[PDB]
């Protein structure tokens, strides 16, 4: 037989030093790993946003029960978990009225919908920002229901609700950009045909745009959905609820409020097992869809050293994508910058150059991408290059039971290849994080020299950094499960010059 | 001395409050008294509560809920804090803690009602505050603040059945291994014998192209029915390279290299795979780039391989398990295995949409734990067998690869109590609620059936 090793579970810090499996364990007894003074809340919505806002605030301050206790353990309240007071009074709020949504919401484009609504709210929040004496720490957009169902890339809206029809044609206005030269003084008309195809130079996402026009602000936002927050009054044609809420609202509770917190300036949790001098960093590709050049792409590191409070660094946009082999790849010196601007990045925050470095991606590194990637790494820092892809599946089935095998259990074909279970079943929830049989990760070191065992015990514990959503665990690293959206939001508008650096302003 | 906090509650519900403040209180250095904590279901635990009331307390907590104020234990524990009141003379000694919103100030028993209780209706915390102020301006003895003691008591009594445990595991893979390989990888060169639009899918047994030869384990006579101009073909002409050579890695010669042998051998051994699904008579389903396979309905008696059951009914749909295979070397020589749904509506016809067949798929594997897949693969890869331990994959008239039916089995020393597979039925239906944020393009296809 081939032997299975066992990684051990992966302890995290809270409050007073104290350490705990679970982070919602360690938030209800000992607290976030910092205190912060409060919450003040701002938000842009409608009227009924925000009712059914201070609705919940107030809901959330008592506790809120689940059915099952152990897979998802009760909200113990704001105030008697994190310790810091998030009232429902004295709230910056921005209305925008129901006439201002259906003046843009029933536009035949998709793409000019998005646009105008995210202006809307985009200058609501920046106004109240730029011109109110008083701060906000987080901005909470309260979008309805119409909005979030008719502003999506593969949304139509019927065409019994169309009241202005598109001025211009996918195909039309992605041949205006690059041919622009209008070169003429232009009938108003036209000048209307300009503005939607500037429009089009924008993703149909909304809350990607959003986030995509309010990152060059530094505004941290946090976007949700009416029924999230208010699912009973949210019925469909046959009085049931449209989404049923009724056994995860202690779990919802527990997502809003870390990430409230998070984003407020405080930092939940922590690894417990700190290795020092330990830097990973996350290689992130996205292809920009409204490029000249099909292999255009947007490239971006992420850096993580023992919590979820990151560092993002937005690459030059050049021809990285490959499209015979389907792989991304960073010319020499846009690598240097790189690697260079999150070395002295974390020189400038921890006082010295780390001892290692681990650079996670999806696809293998070439020779030309990786010496340039040495070439400024100083010579007392160990560089390893490790990638990690779910598309080699090793399915392990227990021959015993109907449970799945056990989170930990990993499987080292090599000194350089192993296969890693970070889905499974999870002994102190007395269930399984996937459905069906879980797929483990293949973690395979293609450059650089590094133990195979201490690289699985970091991947384990890099797994519980998502401050994001309040779950015991991921499916993947922290270091590469927020490619996808950081992407995105980094290529949702093509105006995007010097992003901030905090990692609070991509979630 | 009198120096421990008793806190009474009900054992069904008032469960996890009691924790969060016995624990708090714990950690902040006061000793605590509380039946979850420190008392083993099973043994007589009146006596031990009375005396601990009677004695150790010097604080007694009343959690006032709905359920606490009928609970007959809540009541007699109430009755010997209030004896014991009276004889301390502490008219402070019950201290109440109201949880409930719904519990008036008239439903609390009349003893109660003279007490302040303590707000723990709106914020648990504002509710520990005033606890604590009350307990300091009480004088209530404490130790220096630990919370390594709350923290150990929690995983020692919340946590002790739920860590992983040291027991052997046997695990059951998806990788068959191949038990041997023909000798020899044959170079037949063909040139003009082999036309240059000849589709070599079509020949009886597995053949690959390269440059003017023909790459296959086959002999040259196997392919003359259907290349007649190979009847005039010197053997001698063909290079034989050993496969051992190949799979060790000791191969090394001019005319071509070794990764490119076994690039060839797996391509080889999935066209093996495939003329031998299609000699099972197994209907084929086309992926994104590889082909699955499943059993038609009616072709197995009862739907059924040794009390498997493979194909079955879904609402007015049917599913069917079929496999996906592809060949692997590195880490071993086997022949990996993937589990597929495939979905038809009378059990012959396939179901042309893609989108119906992922949201069926996904709705059928939902309620398929790790059981039920690993009793269905081996059940199918039991179906193709030709012996009792190993299927035969033909790659000529006297060559054949033979692939055990038994997949390579793995062991890991780390182990679970099982629990009850009611948890697996809730997670099952708690998927689709966390899913409703992911799967809001798919529900137009749905519409489209109807």
């Amino acid at each position: 037989m081939k032997e299975l090793i066992y990684i051990e579970e992966p302890s995290i810090l809270f409050a007073h030093g104290q350490k705990c499996t679970d982070p919602r364990d360690g938030l209800a007894l000992f607290g976030p790993l910092n205190q912060i003074y409060g919450i003040k809340s701002g938000v842009v919505g409608t009227q009924k946003g925000l009712q059914i806002f201070k609705s919940y605030l107030d809901k959330i301050q008592k506790p809120i029960y689940n059915h099952n206790n152990i897979t998802r353990p009760m909200f113990p309240g704001f105030e008697a978990v994190f310790g810091c007071k998030w009232e429902s009074q004295n709230i910056v709020f921005k209305e925008i009225t129901d006439e201002e949504i259906r003046r843009y919401l029933f536009n035949a484009s998709t793409h000019k919908r998005t646009y105008d609504l995210v202006t809307l709210f985009n200058d609501k929040i920046i106004t109240a920002n730029k011109n109110d004496e008083e701060r906000v720490d987080v901005w909470f957009v309260i979008v309805p229901e119409e909005i979030y169902k008719y502003c999506r890339p593969n949304s139509v809206l019927p065409n019994e609700l169309v009241q202005t029809k598109s001025l211009i044609s996918k195909s039309k206005a992605k041949s205006f950009r690059y041919t622009p030269t209008l070169f003429e003084e232009f009938n108003k008309k036209l000048k209307e045909v300009e503005k939607e195809a500037k429009t089009y130079n924008y993703d149909a996402q909304f809350h990607d745009q959003l986030k995509a026009r309010l990152l060059e602000h530094t505004i941290p936002t946090q976007i949700l959905r009416e029924s999230t927050l208010a699912w009973r009054d949210f019925k469909n044609t046959f009085g049931a609820p449209i989404r049923d809420f009724s056994k995860i609202e202690g779990h919802l509770a527990w997502t809003i409020s870390t990430a409230a917190y998070y984003k407020a300036g405080g930092k939940p949790w922590k690894l417990g097992d700190i290795r020092p001098g330990v830097c990973y960093l996350g290689l992130v590709y996205k292809k920009i869809e409204k490029s000249k050049n099909p292999q255009n792409a947007c490239c971006a590191a992420q850096m993580f050293l023992d919590n979820g409070d990151g560092t993002v660094f937005k690459g030059e946009v050049g021809p990285w994508y490959n499209p015979e082999k389907g792989e991304y790849h960073l010319k020499p010196k846009e690598a240097k910058a790189l690697l260079t601007q999150a070395l002295e990045s974390y020189k400038e925050q921890n006082k010295s150059y780390p001892k290692e470095v681990f650079i996670h991606a999806r696809t293998r590194f070439n020779d030309e991408e990786w010496n340039a990637f040495n070439e400024v790494t100083p010579k007392n820092t160990n560089l390893v290059g490790v990638t990690i892809t779910k598309s080699k599946p090793l399915k392990l089935y227990k021959t015993e039971g109907a449970f799945p095998i056990m989170r930990g259990n990993a499987y080292i074909v090599d000194e350089k290849k192993a296969f890693l279970w970070t889905l499974g079943f999870v002994p102190k929830l007395q269930s399984t994080l996937s459905m069906e049989v879980p797929n483990p990760i293949f973690i395979e070191i293609n450059k650089g020299e590094a133990e195979i065992q201490q690289v699985l015990k970091d991947i384990l514990a890099l797994t519980k950094l998502n401050y994001n959503a309040c779950i015991y665990a991921d499916g993947e690293p922290v270091t590469l499960r927020f490619a996808n959206k950081i992407g995105e939001i980094l290529t949702a508008s093509t105006e995007i010059k010097t992003p901030p650096l905090a990692f609070k302003y991509y979630i | 001395m009198r120096n421990k906090i008793f806190i009474s509650h009900a054992t069904p519900e008032d469960d996890d409050f009691t924790r969060w403040l016995s624990l708090k209180l714990i950690g902040l250095g006061y000793e605590v008294w509380c039946d979850i904590l420190f008392l083993d279901k099973g043994v007589d635990f009146w006596s031990t509560i009375e005396k601990e009331i009677r004695e150790n307390t010097c604080k007694f907590l009343i959690v006032s809920s709905t359920a606490g104020n009928k609970r007959e234990g809540v009541l007699k524990e109430l009755a010997v804090a209030t004896k014991v009141k009276k004889h301390l003379q502490d008219d402070m000694f019950i201290i109440p803690l109201a949880i409930d919103e719904n519990l008036s100030y008239d439903d609390i028993n009349i003893e109660i009602v003279r007490l302040n209780a303590i707000d723990f209706k709106k914020s648990w915390a504002k509710g520990l505050q005033d606890l604590l102020d009350a307990f300091e301006k009480q004088n209530v003895p404490k130790k220096p603040p630990d919370h390594s003691k709350s923290n150990l008591l929690y995983q020692q009594i919340f946590l002790h059945d739920k860590q992983a445990i040291e027991k052997e595991e046997t695990y059951d893979s998806n990788w068959f291994p191949i038990i041997s390989f023909p000798n020899e990888l044959r170079f037949h060169r063909y040139d003009w014998r082999l036309p240059k639009q000849f589709d070599v899918r079509t020949l009886a047994f597995p053949a690959i192209r390269y440059k003017e030869y023909l790459c296959t384990f086959a002999w040259e006579y196997d392919f003359i029915h259907q290349l007649p101009k190979t009847e005039t073909y010197n053997g001698q002409e063909s290079i034989r390279i050993s496969t051992s050579d190949i799979l060790s890695g000791r191969y090394d010669t001019d005319f071509i290299r070794n990764y490119e042998c076994q690039r060839l051998i797996v391509q080889l051994i999935n066209k093996a795979f495939e003329l031998r699904m299609k000699d099972k008579n197994v209907r084929e389903y086309q992926m994104s780039k590889t082909f699955a396979y499943w059993i038609e309905k009616g072709k197995l008696e009862k739907d059924k391989f040794e009390k498997i059951k493979l194909v079955g009914k879904q609402k007015n749909k049917y599913w069917h398990f079929g496999i996906s295979a592809a060949g692997k070397l590195y880490p071993s020589p086997v022949l990996m295995v993937s589990s597929h749904i495939i979905f038809t509506m009378d059990g012959i016809n396939l179901i042309k949409s893609k989108s119906i067949q992922h949201s069926s798929r996904r709705k059928q594997g939902k309620n398929w734990w790790n059981d039920k897949w690993r009793e269905k693969l081996l059940a199918f890869i039991r179906f193709l067998s030709d012996d009792q331990n190993a299927i035969y994959l033909n790659v000529g008239s006297e060559e054949k690869i033979l692939i055990s039916n038994k997949p390579l089995k793995f062991f890991g020393k780390m182990s679970y109590v099982t629990p009850s597979e009611v948890t697996l039925e809730e997670e099952s239906v708690l998927a689709d609620i966390n899913n409703f944020e992911e799967d809001t393009e798919d529900l137009d296809e749905l519409e489209d059936i109807e």
